[PDB]
DNA sequence: ATCTGCTTTGGGTGGGTGGGTGGGTTGAGGCAATT
DNA sequence: AGCAGAT
């Protein structure tokens, strides 16, 4: 009908990327738009863009930042959680707590993929090391998800600190299996 | 430590379920009254799973560490039950512990000889297949008891082997002790020693279940004590046991190969046949009610091979052959056979082979052979050597294996004279005489032969006499009760009918499948057409508990028919003889069997006469 | 659902039944047409007919006998090893008929058995759906397990496999 | 010392190897552990790219480093799947030049080699030890041993007084793996001048077992080594990888080995409106004319559909074709092509064959003195096609030994105690000559054919190919053959042998059409007319027809209809296929009978 | 029995759904099963005749209450089952037609005349919806989020100098453009352009 | 006088660079000569 | 286990 069958009840990875690209990020303008034309937006705030000064930290929407970076007119400042040391700490936290997920942002995978693809010269650590660390973290969280899937039931379930992309991956299996369990239980009464 | 705990846990299981206790008590009572039941108990794995999951999982995955405790617990229970006042010295010295046997549902351990791999070693498995070999039963020493005359006390010694127990122990050579610890002379007391029987069989994968272009595989099995002679070659069995490995497997420096694996085999716990149907009171009453019908013969005959058009009389003959006659042996020595042999000769594509295959599938026991695929030795028996003991013996052939059953011979005319002689002897005498390799014996082969042959020129010729049309000897021909000559005569109505029937048959779709889907257990213990299973039950019942006797009226009918038949101008496709009288009596007796009657009446004689007349004079 | 094709197919399976009255002119239910159907007759009717005949009729018109798909043997096989069991052969719409049966008779033993079977099977279902092949230059187990899946499990597996495949394609898109 | 460093190096390859943005081996390992396949297939071109030094070690001493790369894989697998598992198998892929089977000699001992051949025999699986638990006879001291299957191991000779060899294995605590033996014969073309083909013994482990069947061409990567059975050693190859063009696993079990992407191609090809023409043109592109025989060969390759009735009767689903004709007709070339296109096929000459050579033969093992059964041509071709050339030279007995296997598709044996009924579901494609070499029209048809009616009725379609001297056709054939001699369409009018073979496999394992009522009525009317036509022809001539028309021909027409339907993945066979089937039957068997 | 034809029709509907799911881009509705539907409706007609005969017999006949109830119940249930199967098949086909109508901006021999009329007036409805207050949005637009502003595209099939709303594009076969995705999104949808 | 060490039966848990004039002997299948 | 050899 109006909506394809693969977009029903769930989001596509491109939809998740679209959602992620509206969060603010920090950039270093390579131009001085501030006056001592003008941006006119309706979906976000435009004061920051109208007030830019060379080599001065400022915050804008992620998609505008990517558009500016495409023109070599801004250098994205990578988040603080995306350094080598922070990823080692998160890996250690995951290793020592088999029964819980680490406190990574809800967009760590998507943002990592976007920034590695687009801004390769804006990180202060070698890119290969960061890719390896993210891969390790993904494997640990996958083990934890596999172990936690054994507690599906006709009642609620809790998956704290699970990120958006992982939840999107698992939404069909979890929802349908739990729905069938609920249907059986309800038929029982 | 753990062993005692497990024995306690199994003892608590036997307490919770009282059926096993009742069975043990009944076995002991029956033994006391007395021929003798063995000390074996069948436990349901499902009940054990319901009771204690850990014990069930251990018995399925680590039987070595969990079966001996259960056997000991059962033996302790039985001993606590025993109340025999005076135990005989043999009984006191006897080493006869209670053995455990399993049933129920094996989830993923239900396998076949092809699917057994190294991953399944040291686990309880159930295997299905055909028994192809069977060694000779030889006693095996377990315990020896001696007597010291001077000291006046008995001693004993315990022996163990790799195949007599599930846990590895130090080997014990079978040398009997001769001197006491202090140097006294010891005399063995054989009457108080303990020996058990021992046999090894080979189970082969079912040929029809094999992959494409691969010959079936087999596995070796060991049966001890009361499981020794529960199977014979050619039987379909389901064997439960523990998959093991033996020997050093080339790890000893004597063998320099360095590329040979370990030996493997199964120690059986149970054997389950897959041949006789168990009749219920409902089945018996239904059989009787049907037999009271006046057209039961026609219904049963038509029910045979519903997918073959026509051939009513051949189907009737096949029914009478499945029922058989009555075997009589006289005091003087004459031994009259009660089996019916049938020969079909006709043009190509007349459904002879399909009738043979249907008889193969329906009959309780049936062996398949062809003309060019068989041999004289392969039909009677072969001389081989026993691997276990290295002793000369005989292996039964197709005719011997089919004793008290049926043997279907396809392409009877493509055999050789040397191979035809064996069948001639078997049909003439119903026995097999063997004189080879210093062996003299007489094997029993009491089977019914149903065969199909082609004329000499590949198509029956009406002009030429029957002798010129068939290449088989007259002596061999006289041994067939009914000779059916079937011709493919082109006709319009008949062709339309047969073509419509074939087209209808070719459009069948089995339930559980979609259109265009090409065609491809759960437990081990466990004018309307009559279904094949009910036909088998009817045949079993009738040929098991009916022995009709002749009566003067049937006698008059038979004598009149024989007299008229022999001296009649009309030519016969086969020559009348005194053997025709025996065939008439046999057919009448078989038809009486069909009706579940104790006497042969006029109707049976009139049916036999009509069948023989159709066979002889079309 | 009324328009759900799988449900329409499921409602068409045959269940054993036993009539309890004497109804002339109902032969077509039996093989023969145009003959009276005597009482205590045993015959297999489609679910959409048998259910309504069983609830409508005091003594209803028919009584539902235990189907061979919910027998003791099948339950024991389910409990022993759920993953290895071949559900497709027992019935291609096993779970739907099971839910309908539970609702009809409100029996909880079957409910618990079926729930445990479904959970244990779903574990392996996700194990297989999560496994995505790779091409180095530029299997058997997965196929044998797929052959055994029931229709509803086959839909769930397809959906999960497509979701995993889409996420992997997006993440490693050059 | 060095072993730990080598293990560390191979562990860093599995954790650091990325060609773009995907870790190929880390992800391959996780995906394999999830489906219970404890192995990793590594391409040696990737290892030569990470660090050439690691390849130098793996190639200089293969049986010492391969065991240290397996333990690295196991450690990485534990790190990836277990949040704090037997030793993992390593399967290798290489593109190095293939050494001919007969060129392997002392210069290649203990080296990685690649070679091709034909598998002629496979053994029953054995069990090799991987972890022994041992005990001492006297002092009862418990110990364990660990074994890798790479030979250059035995129980300790001295205990840890205790006499020599004091240790006995405790079996209920040991673990074993699977081992298989294979015989590899060299390809017929590679063989040197005037030499018999040579064999070579091979062994595979764990996940490389039950991967091949006798008679299939394979490519092998392994180690050419030696084992002592005086100062000579018998060579053998330790398999490290198997690659084959035949999906034997799909053929024995279900449908497998077809990717969804590969499966999509087959559906697209089936949707082609004129797939029949493409397949007909794709058979023997180098043989001119003979379109009807090529359509018959397409139908034979496709096969019908087999039915098992409730009462137990089985209906044959294969099609048998006979080619009778004059010399130079290209019957042998058609047979040699069909042997090469079919997934399973055997080419045999009726003269150089025997009753036991076909079917199965009884053989005695010289060691055990026990008779066993070995399959012949019809068993080796099970599930495929047998091409019996020179069908007229076969002896009467050897030909009679084929009736049951051709009709009932089973080989009943009763010899030397062995009593069984094997399975042989094969299609026979036979070529023969008339009595006088050329079909002489002057004499009656009963004089040109020495085959009996029984054997002939078993053939679905009989082609009596006659060579007529026509100037136009002769010029056309001359031009075609000269073009062949002096001289690639692949534009939707022809598909290569590989694609056609894969499509045959897919169709056979995916479709089994059924007749609709209209087709049944049509075929039934046609059978009545054909039988009447034989009777009118017979009444005219005293002689009894030499080519028969029995119920088997009706079943053959049904099989041809079903094969034509299956060709296009149509679950139902309609009249549009019945008409073609009737046309082919009239073009071959009624044509032969009319003369 | 009395629902075998409906079961066969629903099986064909299932096959149609499976084909639609498997197919990647090109979907063609199988030929409308006119024959099976004709047979089903004929069967419903005989069932109606049976109900009328039963009522007539009850009005003047020896029939009893229980027997009449049972037969009148078994006939009604059969009619209901046939109706359900028919409606399920038709609804599946209509859903695929809706999907096709939305995929285009707004062969046919397979469809029955009723389905042809349905599709025509449904496209009319879609265009009417597009004409309303949602004009600024291209309701039958692309459902993939916009990611890149400028894309490289290649002309897949030769055509004249098509004059789109956004401008003039000289669609020469085998020629590349550096343009904004928003402008050439329709041409990509039709197949005149490819993203590469 | 004591300690150290090899090899059977006969059989494939020694083999075919030890052979069959050192014994393990029927069954099947192919080939020449006889027909 | 009996017999063949080295300390
Ligand atoms: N009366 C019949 N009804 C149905 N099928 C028949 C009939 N007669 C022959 N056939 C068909 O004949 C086919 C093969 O013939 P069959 O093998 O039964 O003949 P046969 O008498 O053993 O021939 P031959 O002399 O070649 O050994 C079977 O598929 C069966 O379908
Ligand atoms: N279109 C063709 N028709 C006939 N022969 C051809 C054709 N193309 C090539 N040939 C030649 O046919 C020869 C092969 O012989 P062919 O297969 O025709 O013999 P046959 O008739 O089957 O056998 P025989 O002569 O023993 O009866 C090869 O030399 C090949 O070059
Ligand atoms: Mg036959
Ligand atoms: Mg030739
Ligand atoms: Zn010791």
């Amino acid at each position: 009908m109006s909506l394809p069958a693969h977009l029903q009840q769930t989001f596509s990875p491109e939809e998740i990327q679209f959602i992620v690209e509206n969060e603010p990020i920090k950039i270093f303008p390579r131009i001085t738009t501030r006056q001592k034309t003008r941006w006119q937006l309706i979906t976000t705030d435009d004061k920051a863009l109208n007030n830019m000064v060379a080599m001065r930290s400022t915050e804008v929407v992620l998609w505008i930042a990517l558009l500016l970076k495409q023109q070599s007119k801004c250098s994205i400042v990578a988040p603080q959680w995306l350094t080598t040391k922070e990823l080692d700490r998160k890996i250690q936290y995951e290793k020592t707590h088999p029964d819980r997920f680490s406190e990574l942002p809800w967009n760590w995978l998507v943002l990592a993929r976007i920034l590695f693809n687009k801004a390769k010269d804006d990180f202060h650590d070698p890119i290969h090391e960061l890719r390896g660390k993210i891969q390790d973290l993904r494997e640990i969280r996958q083990i934890k998800v596999l172990k936690g899937l054994k507690y599906l039931n006709e009642s609620h379930l809790q998956l704290d600190n699970l990120s958006l992309l992982e939840i999107n991956e698992l939404r069909p299996f979890i929802t349908e299996i739990m729905d069938k369990l609920r249907e059986i239980h309800t038929a029982s009464l | 430590a753990v062993f005692g705990d497990r024995v306690r846990r199994f003892q608590e299981f036997l307490d919770t379920f009282t059926s096993y206790r009742d069975s043990v008590r009944s076995i002991q009572v029956y033994n006391s009254n007395n021929n003798i039941l063995p000390h074996r108990i069948i436990i349901s794995l499902d009940d054990l799973r319901e009771f204690d999951r850990s014990f069930w999982s251990g018995i399925l995955v680590e039987p070595a560490y969990f079966i001996p405790p259960a056997e000991k617990a059962l033996t302790d229970l039985a001993d606590s039950m025993d109340d025999v006042p005076h135990p005989n010295a043999s009984a006191v010295s006897s080493r006869h512990p209670w053995k455990l046997s399993f049933k129920g549902s094996f989830g993923a351990h239900a396998l076949s000889p092809r699917t057994l791999t190294a991953q399944h070693l040291n686990k309880l498995v159930s295997v299905e297949g055909i028994v192809t070999k069977t060694s000779l039963v030889r006693p095996k020493l377990i315990r020896s008891v001696h007597y010291a005359a001077k000291t006046g006390r008995f001693h004993y010694r315990d022996y163990t082997d790799a195949t007599t127990t599930l846990t590895t122990r130090i080997p014990t050579p079978a040398i009997y002790p001769t001197e006491d610890t202090e140097g006294n002379k010891l005399t063995t007391e054989y009457g108080y020693s303990t020996f058990i029987d021992h046999q090894r069989i080979t189970v082969q994968e079912m040929p029809e279940m094999a992959p494409a272009g691969q010959l079936p595989r087999s596995i070796d099995v060991i049966l001890d004590d009361d499981l020794v002679d529960k199977t014979k070659p050619g039987d379909r069995v389901n064997v439960v046991g523990v998959f093991k490995s033996l020997g050093a497997g080339g790890m000893n420096q004597s063998n320099s190969n360095t590329l040979i694996g370990f030996k493997t085999l199964i120690l059986g716990n149970t054997v389950y046949p897959l041949a006789r149907q168990m009749l219920t009171d409902f089945d018996i009453r239904n059989i009787n009610k049907l037999s009271k019908k006046k057209d039961i013969f026609d219904i049963l005959s038509q029910s045979l091979a519903p997918s073959i058009y026509g051939h009513d009389h051949i189907k009737k003959a096949i029914l009478l052959m499945l029922m058989g006659g009555v075997e009589k042996n006289l005091e003087n020595g004459s031994h009259l056979r009660g089996d019916i042999n049938i020969l079909m000769v006709g043009d190509p594509s007349t459904a002879k082979s399909q009738l043979l295959r249907f008889v193969l599938n329906t009959a309780s026991l049936a062996i398949a052979t062809t003309g060019r695929g068989s041999s004289g030795v392969g039909l009677t028996a072969a001389v081989t050597t026993d691997r276990e003991t290295g002793e000369r013996r005989l292996e039964a052939g197709a005719m011997v294996l089919a004793d008290r059953g049926v043997v279907c011979i396809d392409e009877f005319d493509k055999m050789t004279d040397v191979d035809r002689v064996a069948i001639h002897e078997v049909m003439e005498q119903q026995t097999v005489t063997i004189a080879k390799a210093g062996i003299h014996t007489t094997l029993n082969a009491r089977c019914s032969v149903i065969a199909a042959a082609n004329p000499v020129f590949g198509q029956y010729d009406v002009n030429r006499d029957p002798h010129q049309n068939i290449a088989l000897p007259d002596s061999l021909l006289s041994r067939f009760d009914l000779l059916f000559v079937v011709t493919d005569d082109i006709n319009e109505i008949r062709d339309r009918s047969i073509s419509e029937h074939v087209l209808r048959t070719h459009r069948y779709l089995p339930p559980g499948y979609l259109e265009g889907e090409p065609v491809r257990s759960l437990a081990v213990g466990e004018p309307k057409l009559v279904t094949i299973p009910f036909l088998r039950k009817y045949v079993q019942y009738a040929k098991e508990r009916v022995i009709p006797q002749l009566t003067q009226e049937a006698i008059n009918v038979i004598v009149k028919n024989y007299t008229d038949l022999r001296n009649d101008d009309n030519t016969k496709k086969s020559p009348i003889t005194a053997r025709t009288l025996e065939t008439l009596i046999r057919l009448a007796t078989a038809h009486a069997k069909v009706r579940l009657s104790k006497t042969v009446n006029k109707v049976d004689a009139k049916v036999a006469a009509n069948l023989l007349r159709f066979a002889l004079l079309g | 659902g009324y328009y759900d094709i799988d449900d329409v197919l499921a409602d068409g399976t045959e269940f054993p039944c036993k009539f309890q009255y004497d109804i002339p002119g109902l032969g077509y239910l039996e093989n023969n047409p145009g003959r009276p159907i005597t009482k205590n007759t045993k015959l297999s009717l489609p679910l959409w007919l048998a259910r309504i005949l069983a609830i409508v009729g005091p003594v209803p018109f028919v009584e539902l006998l235990p189907p061979d798909m919910f027998s003791t043997k099948v339950m024991n096989a389910i409990k022993t090893d759920p993953v290895a069991l071949d559900l497709h052969s027992i019935n291609s719409h096993f779970f739907s008929l099971a839910i309908k049966w539970i609702m009809l008779f409100s029996e909880k033993e079957l409910a618990n058995v079926v729930s445990e079977l479904l959970l244990q099977r779903a574990q392996e279902l996700n194990h297989h759906a999560s496994s995505l092949s790779i091409d180095l230059n530029a299997n058997i187990a997965t196929s044998t397990f797929l052959l055994k899946l029931e229709e509803m499990e086959k839909e769930i597996y397809k959906k999960s496999h497509e979701s995993y495949k889409d996420t992997k394609r997006w993440m490693f898109k050059k | 010392d060095d072993n730990t460093e080598i293990i560390k190096s191979f562990k860093n390859f599995i954790l650091e190897f990325r060609l773009d943005s995907q870790f190929i081996y880390r992800d391959q390992l996780r995906n394999n552990i999830l489906v219970k396949n404890y192995s990793l297939t590594v391409n040696m071109e990737h290892l030569i790219g990470y660090n050439e030094d690691i390849y130098k070690k793996l190639s200089d001493e293969p049986s010492d480093i391969i065991p240290l790369f397996e333990t690295a894989i196991t450690q990485v697998a534990k790190r990836i799947s277990i949040l704090s598992l037997p030793t993992f198998q390593l399967i290798l892929n290489s593109n190095a030049n293939q050494i001919p089977l007969r060129d392997l000699d002392s210069e290649h001992v203990s080296k990685i080699v690649r070679l091709s051949g034909i598998i002629i025999s496979t053994s029953v699986l054995s069990s090799r030890a991987t972890y022994l638990s041992i005990m001492c006879r006297n002092c009862r001291h418990t110990t364990s041993i660990t074994i890798n299957n790479f030979n250059s191991v035995s129980l300790p000779r001295s205990c840890l007084n205790c006499g020599p060899d004091p240790y006995i294995i405790i079996h209920e605590s040991s673990k074993f793996i699977d081992q298989q033996f294979l015989k590899l014969q060299e390809i017929p073309e590679l063989v040197p001048v005037g030499e018999m083909p040579r064999n070579l013994t091979m062994t595979c482990d764990r996940y490389l077992t039950n991967k091949v069947i006798p008679g299939t061409r394979v490519t092998i990567v392994g180690i050419y080594s030696i084992y002592n059975s005086v100062a000579i050693r018998t060579p053998y190859i330790k398999i490290l990888g198997i690659q084959s063009d035949v999906e034997t696993s799909s053929i024995w079990n279900s449908v497998t080995m077809f990717t969804e992407e590969e499966e999509e191609e087959f559906l697209q090809l089936s949707r082609n409106p004129k797939l029949y023409e493409i397949l007909t043109n794709s058979i023997a592109p180098s043989i001119f004319g003979n379109e009807d025989i090529k359509k018959a060969i397409v139908c034979l390759l496709m096969g019908g559909s087999k039915k098992i009735l409730p009462d137990g009767m089985r209906l044959r689903g294969d099609i048998n074709v006979l080619l009778l004709g004059d010399p130079g007709t290209a019957k042998s070339q058609l047979l040699k092509f069909v042997e090469k296109v079919s997934p399973i096929a055997v080419y045999t000459s009726g003269k150089g064959s025997s009753a036991a050579g076909l079917t199965a033969s009884v053989q005695r093992d010289p060691m055990t003195r026990e008779f066993y059964l070995e399959g012949g041509a019809m068993v080796l071709a099970d599930g495929g096609v047998v091409c019996i050339d020179e069908f007229d030279k076969m002896r009467d007995e050897d030909r009679v030994a084929i009736h049951e296997a051709m009709e009932q598709q089973t080989i009943s044996i009763a010899k030397a105690g062995i009593t069984t009924v094997l399975n042989s579901r094969t299609s026979v494609l036979a070529a023969a000559n008339p009595i006088y070499g050329r079909y002489d029209d002057l004499k009656s048809p009963g004089d040109n054919i020495d085959f009996q009616t029984t054997i002939l009725s078993r053939f679905d379609m009989i082609f009596i190919v006659k060579d007529d001297h026509n100037e136009e056709r002769d010029i056309s054939i001359a031009n075609h053959v000269i073009n062949i001699h002096t001289g690639q369409e692949e534009n939707g009018s022809e598909i290569s042998i590989e694609k056609m073979k894969r499509y045959i496999t897919y169709c056979r394992l995916k479709c089994a059409p059924r007749l609709s009522p209209q087709a049944a009525e049509k075929l039934s009317s046609n059978f009545v007319t054909i039988r009447k036509q034989l009777l009118i022809n017979e009444l005219e001539s005293t002689e009894r027809s030499s080519i028969p028309i029995t119920i088997r021909q009706l079943e053959a027409i049904i099989r041809i209809t079903e094969s034509l339907a299956k060709l296009e993945l149509s679950p139902i066979a309609q009249e549009r296929h019945v008409d073609e089937a009737i046309r082919l039957f009239q073009a071959s068997t009624m044509d032969a009978a009319s003369q | 029995m009395y629902g075998d034809l409906g079961n066969k029709l629903v099986l064909e509907a299932k096959r149609t759904k499976q084909l639609y799911a498997r197919s990647n881009q090109d979907v063609n509705l199988p030929m409308y099963h006119e024959d099976i539907i004709r047979n089903i409706l004929k069967e419903v007609s005989n069932l109606r005749k049976n109900t009328e005969y039963l009522k007539e017999q009850q009005q003047l006949g020896m029939l009893d209450d229980k027997v009449a109830k049972c037969q009148y119940f078994v006939t009604l249930l059969c009619m209901e089952r046939n109706k359900r199967c028919l409606l399920a098949y038709q609804r599946l086909r209509t859903d695929i037609l809706d999907s096709m109508a939305w995929n285009n901006n707004g062969d046919t021999n397979n469809l029955s005349h009723q389905e042809q009329e349905y599709l025509k007036e449904y496209c009319d409805l879609i265009t009417d919806l597009k004409s309303g207050d949602l004009v600024d949005i291209d309701l039958s637009g692309s459902l993939v989020p916009p990611s890149d502003v400028f894309i490289d595209v290649r002309v897949l099939k030769d055509a004249g100098e098509i004059q789109t709303e956004y401008g003039v594009f000289n669609l020469i076969k085998d020629s590349q453009f550096f343009v904004r995705q928003s402008d050439v999104e329709r041409l990509i949808q039709q197949g005149y352009l490819q993203k590469i």
